[PDB]
Parts: C-alpha cells; sequence; structure tokens
C-alpha cells in the first residue's frame, strides 16, 4: 500500500477514484475490493496500471499534499480568518435565503390576492349593469308622478357604485405594481445568491486546505 | 484602547432589516373590528352598506337587510327573503355561496367586507357541502376540476374504486363494522406480555372495577373484580353482571340465566375517554390495561348499553359525485421494437437570474436515471453564457431504446463556471399510461433551494415546478414515427425465459465467472447470509453485486437478501431487469420493516414496489402501520404517479381505520402548504374526506379550531410583540370570551387523540407561556360521564412558530426503542409525549402533568442566599415526594429512564442536554424535552458527542445519597442497562436506517440525503463487531463523563 467509508464518501462529493482500508482494501460512489495481497505488482503497482479489461461496464487520484497556495503557529490562524469570512459568507448565503423565501411566499400572496380582486371587480361591474336594466324597466315615467321623488335617490347609488368600482381598481393597480418591484427584488436576491455559491465553495474548499495541511478557534 | 479605536462606518442601531415563518378574517387585517361596514349587493342594483357585528351570523344581517331593503327603492322587485342566499369572493379567491347561514361573518375570510345576494343554484344544495371538504382539504374542491392533465382527472374517478369498495366493508356486520371503523380497538402487536409486566400479577390476574349507571343515573357502582390478564371482554362482562345480580333469592342455575341474557347486550368502555373493547383479545392486549398494569393503577372501565353505543354511530352513505388490437392506440409500438439510442433535443431556457459580470458562462446539464443513474451524464455545450441563453442541441444517450427501465427519469439542471448548479427539474421518461414520452414539453424548474452543492439532483420531485414564474426550460422529446408503450408481462416473462436458456448453453470460459452453475459452493452459500444481515447502508462493491446477481436464483431462499440483489441488477439490462421482474412475481414475502426499504428512493419500480405493498397488505397489523403511518405517507412523495398501489393500500386502511384516517389526514393537510406535494395530497384529501362518513365534519371543527389558534397566535407574534405578558393576557382572554372563539374552540376532539374529547374552555387555566413564539396553554373540561376517573381537565399546548416535524420524528423513534427493548425483556421507561405538526411551523405538543425541569426543581430547593446551587437539590427533592417503601421504586424508576435516554440520545445525536432540556416527574421519572437538531446537524460548523452528559447531580439520584457515586453497585445496574440496550437497539438496526431514509421526502434540512444518516451508522458502529461497538460505546461514554465507564461482560 506505501504509506507514504462515511468520510470517503463525503469527499468523493462533488468530484465528476481514491484508496480506503475495509477482502483488506478498497478503491472507490462505484466500490471496487482490492481482494479482487498475494498477486503481482506488490499492491501500489496495480493501482498505476490503471477499466474494461475484466469488467464489461467499465486518470484523477485525489491526494494532494495541499501546499499549492510552514509554521504550525501561523497557519492556525489561517483557519481562524478563512473559517470566519467561510461562516461570515455563509450567514450572509442563508440570510438571503429567508428573504428568498419569505418574498416568495409573499409574491404568491400578491397574485392570489389580484384574483380576488379581479374576482371581486367582475361583482361590482355586473352590478352596475344590474340595475340599468331594473331602473331604466321604470324610467319609463321620466317626469311626472310627484315629480322626482324616485329618480333623484338612485343616480346617488349608480354615482357611489361607480365610485367604489373606481377605487378597487386603484387598490389593485397599487398592489400589481407592489409585485412588480417585488417579482425584481426576487430576481435579484436569487442573483447575488449565485454569484456567493461558487465563492462559497471555493471558500469551504479552501478551508478544507488549511485543515488537512495541519493533520480552539472555531 | 479595546478596539484599537477603528470605527465600524458600516454598522447603525436603526432597525439595524435586521428578529435577532409567517392572512386572518379579512385581507391584510387579522382581527374585524367589532362592528363594521358591510356593503349588500342585490338583484336590484341597489348597494345597501350595513354596519353589522364581527360577529353576528348570516341569519341575522339577512334578517336585518329584509327589513333595511324596505327603507331603499325597488321593494317589490325583491323577492321573499327565505327565497335568497349570500356569496362573496374569499381570500383563496373564489366565490363561495353561503349555505350554513349559522355561521358568522369573522368565519367567513372574506378579503373584502361585502355581500351579495342570489338565489340556489344548483337545487342540488346537499351536494355543494363539497364546501365541507374543501374546508377540511385547505382549498377549493372545484380548483380540481379545472385541471386539464388527465392523470389527474383518471385519479379522482379511478381512486373511488378503494373509497366504494371500503364504504361496503364497514356495513358488512353493522351496526358492529360501523364501531369497529369509528372505535377501533386499541391493541399491542403481541398477545403475550413481557415478564416483567407479568410479574406485577401474582400469577396472572388483574383487579379491575368495572362501572354500571342505572336510573335515577345519578348515582354509579364499583364492582371490582379479579380475573385473569388474559380473559377476553365478554368474559369480563359475565363476571361484572355475576356480582350486579347475584342474591339470597336467586339460586345458581336460576343466576345463570339471568347472566346469559344480560351478557350479550353490553360492551366494555375505558372511563373518561372514548376508547372502547370491542373483540375478542385478551385484556391485557389493549393498551389501557397494559398501561394500567405498569402505571400501578386499576382499571377503570364501564358497563356501555350496545344500544347506546349504537345509538351515537351516525349513517355514513357514501354516494359518487359529479365525477361518475382493439383501440386507437393499436398498442402502436412496443418499447423493444425501437431501433435508436436515446436522443433528446434541449433548446431554450426562457431567463434565469445570474450575474453578466461574476458568472462565466452556463449550461443545461442532463442524465437519465432511475434513482442511481444508468448512463454517462450528458453536459450540454455553453451557450449566450448569462445573457438570454437558448441552445438547439440534442443530447445522444449511450442507452438502446429497448433497455429503459419502467421508472426512468430524465433528471436536468442548468449549472455555472468553479461549478454550482442554478435551477433543476426531472420528468418521468414513461407517462401514467406506460406510454415512452414524445414531443415538446415545458419542464418550469425549481430552486436548488438550500444546502445541496450537487449538480443534478434526482432525489428531488419529478414533474414541472407549479410556479409559472420559474426558469421554464423548452426540450423536444424523439417521436419514432407512431406511439411507442412499454411491453405487457407477457412480453417481459418471454424474454426472461429465453435469456435464462440463453444462459444455460454458453461456454467453459466466460471471464472466468464475470457476471455468472448449479454447483452450489459451500463458501460463497455463507457469504450470501453474512451479506444478507448487513445494514441498507454498507455500500457494496460490484464484485458482490456480480456474485449476488450470479446467485440470483438461490437468493430466493433467502428471502431477505432482496434490497441487496435488486440494487445489484443493472437496470440499463432489459435482459437482467426481464429476469428480475420474474423473481419479484414468484419471490416470497419479507418482513414488513424490510418491505418499507423497498418503498424508499432507491426503489422506483413498480413491480418492486408492488410486492413491498403486498408484504404490508398480508403481514403489517393496524398497529404496526399507525405506528409507522409517517414514513409511509412520505413515501408517496417518491412514487412516480398519482394513482399506485401504496396510495390504494393506505386510503383502504383510513378509511378502514378512524384511528388511522385520523393521522392519515392530518399528516397530508400539515404538509398542505408545499406546493411540491399540495395537488398529490390534495386530492388523496379529497377522496379520504368524500369517503369517510360522518368524520369529516368532526375533523371540520377541528381544521376550524386550529385556524382560530393560528390567527388568535399571529396577531400575539405580530403587532401584540413589545407588550407585558400582562397586556397580552388582557387580549387573549377578550378575545377568548368573544362568542365565535367560544363556538369554535369547545365542542371537539383532540387531535393529539380524538379520543380524549375537549368540552367547555376552563379559561380560568388557560394562558401564553413565557417563550418568545407565543405558545397557548390550553385546558378544557373533559365532557365524558367518566372524567372523575381519568382526568377532570385535559390540557394540551399550541405552538405556532417551531417546526415540529423534527420532534415528531424523534418522539416516534423514542417510542419505537421503548418497544423494542419492553418486549426483549429491558423495562427503559421512556416518556414519548404527544407532538403533531398541523400546518407549516404550527402544531401540537401534550402537557405532562407534575414535571417540571432540573432548572425549577433547583429554583426551589436552592437556598435563599443567592450564592450557588446544592447539586443535592435534586435527590433531596425527589425523597421528599417519594418516601418509605416508594422512594426505592421511585430510584429506579429514574435510574431506568435515565440509562433509557442516555443510550438513545447517543444514538440519534440529538441536541446537547442542559439543565432546561431535561424534566422530573414527581413520581421519579426522567424525560427529555425539546430535542433540536437530531442527526448532529451542528456538526456542519466544525467528532461522535454525548449530548447526555450525567453531571454530579443525576449520579446521586442515581445511587441514593452517596459520596463517590461512580463507584456504587447502584451504578453498576444502571451502567448495565446502557450496556443492554445499545446492544439491543443495535440488532434492530436495520429499522431505524429505514425508517430515517424513507423520511429523506419531507424538507427536513436534517435529512437532505444517506450521507446525513451515517451518523447512526457510526454511534452503533456497524462496520465493527458488537464487541467492538460495546467498547467503542463504552469509550465515548468514557470519555464524555471523564472516567467511570472501564467494564466487562460475561455473557456473549
Ligand atoms: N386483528 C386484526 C388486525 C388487522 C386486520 N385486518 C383485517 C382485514 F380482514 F384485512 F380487514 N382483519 C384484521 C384483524
Amino acid at each position: 500500500s506505501l504509506q507514504d467509508r462515511e468520510e470517503v464518501n463525503e469527499k468523493l462529493r462533488d468530484t465528476a477514484f481514491l484508496v480506503r482500508d475495509a477482502g483488506d482494501y478498497t478503491l472507490t460512489n462505484k466500490l471496487i475490493k482490492i481482494f479482487h495481497p498475494l498477486t503481482f505488482s506488490s499492491v501500489v503497482e496495480l493501482i498505476n496500471h490503471y477499466l474494461a479489461q475484466y469488467n464489461p461496464k467499465l486518470l484523477y487520484p485525489v491526494s494532494k499534499y495541499q501546499q499549492d497556495q510552514d509554521n504550525i503557529e501561523a497557519v492556525g490562524k489561517k483557519l481562524h480568518e478563512y473559517n470566519t469570512q467561510f461562516q461570515e459568507k455563509s450567514r450572509e448565503y442563508d440570510r438571503l435565503y429567508e428573504e428568498y423565501t419569505r418574498t416568495s411566499q409573499e409574491i404568491q400572496m400578491k397574485r392570489t390576492a389580484i384574483e380576488a380582486f379581479n374576482e371581486t371587480i367582475k361583482i361590482f361591474e355586473e352590478q352596475c349593469q344590474t340595475q340599468e336594466r331594473y331602473s331604466k324597466e321604470y324610467i319609463e315615467k321620466f317626469k311626472r308622478e310627484g315629480n322626482e321623488k324616485e329618480i333623484q335617490r338612485i343616480m346617488h347609488n349608480y354615482d357611489k357604485l361607480k365610485s367604489r368600482i373606481s377605487e378597487i381598481i386603484d387598490s389593485r393597480r397599487r398592489l400589481e405594481e407592489d409585485l412588480k418591484k417585488q417579482a425584481a427584488e426576487y430576481r435579484e436576491i436569487d442573483k447575488r445568491m449565485n454569484s456567493i455559491k461558487p465563492d462559497l465553495i471555493q471558500l469551504r474548499k479552501t478551508r478544507d486546505q488549511y485543515l488537512m495541511w495541519l493533520t480552539e478557534w472555531l | 484602547s479595546y478596539y484599537h479605536h477603528h470605527h465600524h462606518h458600516d454598522y447603525d442601531i436603526p432597525t439595524t432589516l435586521y428578529q435577532g415563518p409567517r392572512s386572518g378574517e379579512l385581507w391584510g387585517i387579522h382581527l374585524m373590528p367589532p362592528r363594521i361596514l358591510v356593503e349588500c349587493l342585490l338583484p336590484n342594483g341597489m348597494i345597501v352598506t350595513l354596519e353589522c357585528l364581527r360577529e353576528a351570523t348570516l341569519i341575522t344581517i339577512k334578517h336585518e337587510l329584509f327589513k333595511e331593503a324596505r327603507k331603499y327603492p325597488l321593494h317589490q322587485l325583491l323577492q321573499d327573503e327565505s327565497s335568497y342566499i349570500f356569496v362573496s369572493v374569499t381570500q383563496e379567491a373564489e366565490r363561495e355561496e353561503f349555505f350554513d347561514e349559522t355561521r358568522r361573518l369573522c368565519d367567513l375570510r372574506l378579503f373584502q367586507p361585502f355581500l351579495k345576494v342570489i338565489e340556489p343554484v344548483g337545487n342540488r344544495e346537499e351536494k355543494i357541502l363539497n364546501r365541507e371538504i374543501g374546508f377540511a382539504i385547505g382549498m377549493p374542491v372545484c380548483e380540481f376540476d379545472m385541471v386539464k392533465d388527465p392523470e389527474v382527472q383518471d385519479f379522482r374517478r379511478n381512486i373511488l374504486n378503494v373509497c366504494k369498495e371500503a364504504v361496503d366493508l364497514r356495513d358488512l356486520n353493522s351496526p358492529h363494522s360501523r364501531a369497529m371503523y369509528v372505535y377501533p380497538p386499541n391493541v399491542e402487536s403481541s398477545p403475550e406480555l413481557p415478564k416483567h409486566i407479568y410479574n406485577k400479577l401474582d400469577k396472572g390476574q388483574i383487579i379491575v372495577v368495572i362501572w354500571v349507571i342505572v336510573s335515577p343515573n345519578n348515582d354509579k357502582q364499583k364492582y371490582t373484580l379479579k380475573i385473569n390478564h388474559d380473559c377476553v371482554p365478554e368474559q369480563v362482562i359475565a363476571e361484572a353482571i355475576r356480582k350486579k345480580t347475584r342474591s339470597m333469592l336467586l339460586s345458581s342455575e336460576q343466576l345463570k340465566l339471568c347472566v346469559l341474557e344480560y351478557q350479550g347486550k353490553y360492551i366494555l368502555k375505558v372511563c373518561g375517554c372514548d376508547e372502547y373493547f370491542l373483540e375478542k383479545y385478551p385484556l391485557s392486549q389493549y393498551k389501557y390495561i397494559r398501561s394500567c398494569i405498569m402505571l400501578g393503577r386499576m382499571p377503570n372501565l364501564m358497563l356501555m348499553a350496545k344500544e347506546s353505543l349504537y345509538s351515537q354511530l351516525p349513517m355514513d352513505c357514501f354516494t359518487m359525485p359529479s365525477y361518475s388490437y382493439m383501440n386507437g392506440e393499436t398498442s402502436t409500438k412496443s418499447l423493444w421494437v425501437i431501433n435508436s439510442a436515446l436522443r433528446i433535443k434541449i433548446l431554450c431556457a426562457t431567463y434565469v437570474n445570474v450575474n453578466i459580470r461574476d458568472i462565466d458562462k452556463i449550461y443545461v446539464r442532463t442524465g437519465i436515471y432511475h434513482g442511481g443513474e444508468p448512463l454517462c451524464d450528458n453536459v450540454n455545450t455553453q451557450r449566450v453564457p448569462c445573457s438570454n441563453p437558448r441552445w438547439n442541441e440534442w443530447l445522444n444517450y449511450d442507452i438502446y431504446i429497448p433497455d429503459l427501465p419502467r421508472a426512468a427519469r430524465l433528471c436536468l439542471s442548468i449549472c455555472s463556471v468553479e461549478h454550482c448548479p442554478l435551477a433543476w427539474g426531472n420528468i418521468n421518461l414513461f407517462d401514467y399510461t406506460d406510454t415512452l414520452v414524445s414531443g415538446k414539453m415545458a419542464l418550469n424548474l425549481w430552486p436548488v433551494p438550500h444546502g445541496l452543492e450537487d449538480l443534478l439532483n434526482p432525489i428531488g420531485v419529478t414533474g414541472s415546478n407549479p410556479n409559472k414564474e420559474t426558469p421554464c426550460l423548452e426540450l423536444e422529446f424523439d417521436w419514432f414515427s407512431s406511439v411507442v408503450k412499454f411491453p405487457d408481462m407477457s412480453v417481459i416473462e418471454e424474454h426472461a425465459n429465453w435469456s435464462v436458456s440463453r444462459e444455460a448453453g454458453f461456454s467453459y470460459s466466460h471471464a472466468g465467472l464475470s457476471n455468472r452453475d448449479n454447483e452450489l459452493r459451500e463458501n460463497d452459500k455463507e457469504q450470501l447470509k453474512a451479506i444478507s444481515t448487513r445494514d441498507p447502508l454498507s455500500e457494496i462493491t460490484e464484485q458482490e453485486k456480480d456474485f449476488l446477481w450470479s446467485h440470483r436464483h438461490y437468493c430466493v431462499t433467502i428471502p431477505e437478501i432482496l434490497p441487496k440483489l435488486l440494487l445489484s441488477v443493472k437496470w440499463n439490462s432489459r435482459d437482467e431487469v426481464a429476469q428480475m421482474y420474474c423473481l419479484v412475481k414468484d419471490w416470497p414475502p419479507i418482513k414488513p420493516e424490510q418491505a418499507m426499504e423497498l418503498l424508499d428512493c432507491n426503489y422506483p419500480d413498480p413491480m418492486v414496489r408492488g410486492f413491498a405493498v403486498r408484504c404490508l397488505e398480508k403481514y403489517l397489523t393496524d398497529d404496526k402501520l399507525s405506528q409507522y403511518l409517517i414514513q409511509l405517507v412520505q413515501v408517496l412523495k417518491y412514487e412516480q404517479y398519482l394513482d399506485n398501489l401504496l396510495v390504494r393500500f393506505l386510503l383502504k386502511k383510513a378509511l378502514t381505520n378512524q384511528r388511522i384516517g385520523h393521522f392519515f389526514f392530518w399528516h397530508l393537510k400539515s404538509e398542505m402548504h408545499n406546493k411540491t406535494v399540495s395537488q398529490r395530497f390534495g386530492l388523496l384529501l379529497e377522496s379520504y374526506c368524500r369517503a369517510c362518513g360522518m368524520y369529516l365534519k368532526h375533523l371540520n371543527r377541528q381544521v376550524e379550531a386550529m385556524e382560530k389558534l393560528i390567527n388568535l397566535t399571529d396577531i400575539l407574534k405580530q403587532e401584540k410583540k413589545d407588550e407585558t405578558q400582562k397586556v397580552q393576557m388582557k387580549f387573549l382572554v377578550e378575545q377568548m370570551r368573544r362568542p365565535d372563539f367560544m363556538d369554535a374552540l369547545q365542542g371537539f376532539l383532540s387531535p393529539l387523540n380524538p379520543a380524549h374529547q375537549l368540552g367547555n374552555l376552563r379559561l380560568e387555566e388557560c394562558r401564553i407561556m413565557s417563550s418568545a413564539k407565543r405558545p397557548l396553554w390550553l385546558n378544557w373540561e373533559n365532557p365524558d360521564i367518566m372524567s372523575e376517573l381519568l382526568f377532570q381537565n385535559n390540557e394540551i399546548i399550541f405552538k405556532n412558530g417551531d417546526d415540529l416535524r423534527q420532534d415528531m420524528l424523534t418522539l416516534q423513534i423514542i417510542r419505537i426503542m421503548e418497544n423494542i427493548w419492553q418486549n426483549q425483556g429491558l423495562d427503559l421507561r421512556m416518556l414519548p409525549y404527544g407532538c403533531l405538526s398541523i400546518g407549516d411551523c404550527v402544531g401540537l405538543i401534550e402537557v405532562v402533568r407534575n414535571s417540571h425541569t432540573i432548572m425549577q426543581i433547583q429554583c426551589k430547593g436552592g437556598l435563599k442566599g443567592a450564592l450557588q446551587f446544592n447539586s443535592h437539590t435534586l435527590h433531596q427533592w425527589l425523597k421528599d415526594k417519594n418516601k418509605g417503601e416508594i422512594y426505592d421504586a421511585a430510584i429506579d424508576l429514574f435510574t431506568r429512564s435515565c440509562a433509557g435516554y442516555c443510550v438513545a440520545t447517543f444514538i440519534l445525536g440529538i441536541g446537547d442536554r442542559h439543565n432546561s432540556n431535561i424534566m422530573v416527574k414527581d413520581d421519579g421519572q426522567l424525560f427529555h424535552i425539546d430535542f433540536g437538531h437530531f442527526l448532529d446537524h451542528k456538526k456542519k460548523k466544525f467528532r461522535e458527542r454525548v449530548p447526555f452528559v450525567l453531571t454530579q447531580d443525576f449520579l446521586i439520584v442515581i445511587s441514593k445519597g452517596a459520596q463517590e457515586c461512580t463507584k456504587t453497585r447502584e451504578f453498576e445496574r444502571f451502567q448495565e442497562m446502557c450496556y443492554k440496550a445499545y446492544l439491543a437497539i443495535r440488532q434492530h438496526a436495520n429499522l431505524f436506517i429505514n425508517l430515517f431514509s424513507m423520511m429523506l421526502g419531507s424538507g427536513m434540512p436534517e435529512l437532505q440525503s444517506f450521507d446525513d444518516i451515517a451518523y447512526i451508522r457510526k454511534t452503533l458502529a456497524l462496520d465493527k463487531t458488537e464487541q467492538e461497538a460495546l467498547e467503542y460505546f463504552m469509550k465515548q461514554m468514557n470519555d464524555a463523563h471523564h472516567g467511570g465507564w472501564t467494564t466487562k461482560m460475561d455473557w456473549i
């Protein structure tokens, strides 16, 4: 083996092979036992060698020491600074998900509110047209029959009804433009999450760099 | 000098929008003012604005709008009011005609304060009590009626099979079978007892008490018997009447004839709640008895006259709704006839929210799936990066169309460039009618949303996002001149026998034996059973997959191995799968605890799943169903299509068994707001509500109650925040005194246990607790006739704010441990208090009287001079309750309960136990509350920790009043309980591994993927031997306590 499962699966996360202990060892998810000691090419030379050659249905080894970007003391804070970036970035990441969540539920509340508006209007438009049948079926008289004891106060109903409708359509209008800025704000939060994601992934990866070199603060 | 004088300019205190989930009676406003202006629109065209009361009925506002229309024009053109009905737009945004005019204005959910008058359109007005169903479901029924998708229309119409069948079963032996539906007996799965229970009986006898009520009724009568634990209710009914009627004027012969007549006219009811002993079981098999045995209680039953019970049960009377080669298909082409590889055209994402600057490039990634993948992931080329991106490419997937297994799915996403995913979606490659999909499809995408760094996400839900305002992604599915279908069972069996016979005559040599005679090797024949017993997450090597796959025909003798076998099959081989299908056909049944694994997210195949359903159909008892109902409901999410075997199985048991039904209803309803499952679950709820009979009206009270409590607590958490508790409490009582509250919160069944009735509110004892989420502590009169023998006052907690459903699971796991332990000899008394999520971060939590946190204990005993708390205060407090022969048992309980909880909290890895996490009852039982993050989510920042660390405090109580308490024999016997308990759970490890896996379907951030469950493997140590695990447990227990845990065992 030449020294010079749960965590092997977790470190294989986000990689589009490596050797592990238990057969006695395991090449890794697609698991390959090393039982297949007691063979040609003392363990390590079989790994360099490589996959269709025996299995019908079958380049990137992972053991970088990560000095790529010498103290022990000073590298200990290079976690404490990167992890505070990571955690302050993480804090900001999941801060916006609350906003992403709250806004999206707020958004869908608005269109379902607008559907109630639209529908409410259709009852009020239908109501002004209800009287013009039943009012001008009895506008038959017009001027006589004790002057205008009927037809003056009928016009007041019609006046409020129409000015009421006026206010409803204004209220909806107001909500619809409320929704627009909200739609744009929603999109804008998602936008900055996507730029944060790979910064947050690289920061979490580079936090793993200064961890695995070393092998209180946090 | 503190901060090197460095100013923070960015900082500012005013609203820092920086708290350091969240409508009511009208739109935008929670509580409508007590008098309100309500526009009333008529057939006249006159909009007469009434000022009515918030809490006034429609009867009232009608019979006042009748009178005040006599003051407005066009009066004789208004008909008699008795020929009219109200209607308005609600907040859900529909025209809700208002039939039950006893309803109050505040309960209508009106959006805008107005009414319209109309006549009863649809004169079958009793039919338009779909309203009931809509209220119960939490969306309108007519919203389903206008759904295009035929699958939905087909689900609604075809699922009535089960409803009608199930209603027939209820009225088979009526009214008995109706009472079995309504009041199913509440009994354990084993009829025999564990030995520690038996030994509280002097050679198997319980002292019971039967109660009777003869006129004037005013009086009741003990009849204390002493009968066998295993005798049935029929017998106990007899001996109870023997005693009643025994006399100096009855002979022995004349007694027995009186007994026989009276016997078959009564049944047994538990006193103080609506439980009932309705069939032949041993008395001790019923849970109430077995509770009474253990708790040290004398069962109080009651002779209920069958007349007066069959008097209470109403006719269910289900009725069907308005929804009531030889075809144009011509089975046009079988899938296996087609000659090309799969290819799928991806073209144009309408929009994506990305920065032009920060992100370099983007592309649509794809792959075909079956849970885990049957070919290389096919990325599409980069185009028009971060700015109106469209493609027009076909990706060519290396799998020949005939190989595609029945449950194959396209899984796609859209990624960045240094890679991260932007949006995602999946599609069933076959539609619900076995048809291989063709034409163009519009796949609206989901967000990732959180966590999930993986690019593709196939464990997520299939189908498009029903939010239109998302990344859409148009795509064309290849068309093979004619409509394609998956082959019939005839076709597949034929091909099986072919490749089976084609095996038989193959050569001497074949890459040795790479994937494959009847020469039954004896070292190998033991290797199968060794693999058979491994845990579901013990990742298998492809050497073992071939090994297994080769002896597939042998594996049928070890039926338990099937989950391992099925994962070993190649699903991109039409050949291998066809043979597997035929094994699964004949395969003999397995234990329900294993069959459940075959309904998790790794086994999508309909045949596999149908098997699993048949295991459960034969083997799973109604008891064990209602234990595991949560998982089975969450596993519907992973089903491909709406209509399926598992939904039919659950809908039937829900309509068989009103105890199941109740939780089956709530468990759907609680996840209803979650739009991903919303449609599947609603249609199911619609089918249940349509078929369950009068219970629908009981549920509607429960729902109507919950809404009031949701609405009340919202007002407390916004607005009436930043007000003294004294102010909040003046508001709380004022509001519960209101008449709509009194209506809604008084006559109903506790959702935590529908057995327990809730009668009148004792406002006296109702209060807003100290927690910041403003939970309400509620308290109702038990309106039972024998309330005295159980509890004069039922009280439970309603908490709007926390997501209960984590607690809900850990308590479920705790209960399942307690039961494993109990029936395996070990008495470790846990207290899994009742908890129920009933909506998005809203629920109910059972109170446990005479219990207090260690913090409260320490404040009573805490000496007036505020220097330091003594650790003995707990031990002294416990003595002050428990004095005499009592005392020793009170320790036994503590020690037993502490141990049980020590093991479970370690294993589950629940949140750190401190003093306000742990509670102690007066009788000396210990139990944990508020568990928090369960599989150790708290490691995601920077192990294998012991969350229940035994302070000095507990150790004293464990060892009686002691100096050097870790050396006592009291502490040894405690240590042995932990060692026996830890092993016991480990020996049943499979169940817990599966139980957690099945719960990946829910949105809980502590169960995102199988690697989150992995913790539980470590902590039970299954990759090691049981003697190593023990020593691992001892090690880890030694680590936390600083010494104590160095021991050895005699028995292996
Ligand atoms: N005790 C008991 C438990 C479950 C049962 N299922 C059936 C049915 F016949 F399948 F309905 N009968 C049962 C009796």
